[PDB]
């Protein structure tokens, strides 16, 4: 529901696409915090951006 | 992880005191299961399906 492919979001920019931006941000941050492990889940995993998907952030 | 599993392994589920121990030749089934790409790639079963005679 939240998360979904940027530049195609209820028109170009989007109003859901700075929540991604900072939860990427946190992620796989910059911090480098070690010890959070994200359960999601959907029945729609294609809308997933691999940007999220990808390894390390969700691997 | 899957080089541990082995040595990790109810109610303990205990992880084993063996302590010699690497990953070897384990990632080639990862690399065969475990991980896309990002750039689809190596999926030509459906286009093959008997390879060549």
């Amino acid at each position: 529901a939240i998360c979904k492919q940027r530049g195609s979001m209820a028109g170009s920019t989007g109003v859901h696409d700075t929540v991604v931006n900072q939860l990427l941000s946190k992620i796989d941050g910059v911090e480098q915090l070690n010890n959070i492990l994200v359960i999601g889940m959907t029945n729609r995993p294609d809308l997933i951006d691999e940007a999220l998907l990808r390894p390390g952030r969700l691997e | 992880s899957t080089a541990m599993n082995r040595h990790i392994i109810v109610d303990m589920e205990k992880a084993e005191s063996l302590q010699v121990t690497r990953g070897d030749f384990l990632a080639s089934l990862e690399n065969d299961i475990k991980p896309a790409f990002g750039t689809n790639q190596e999926d030509y079963a459906s286009y093959i399906m008997n390879g060549i005679i």
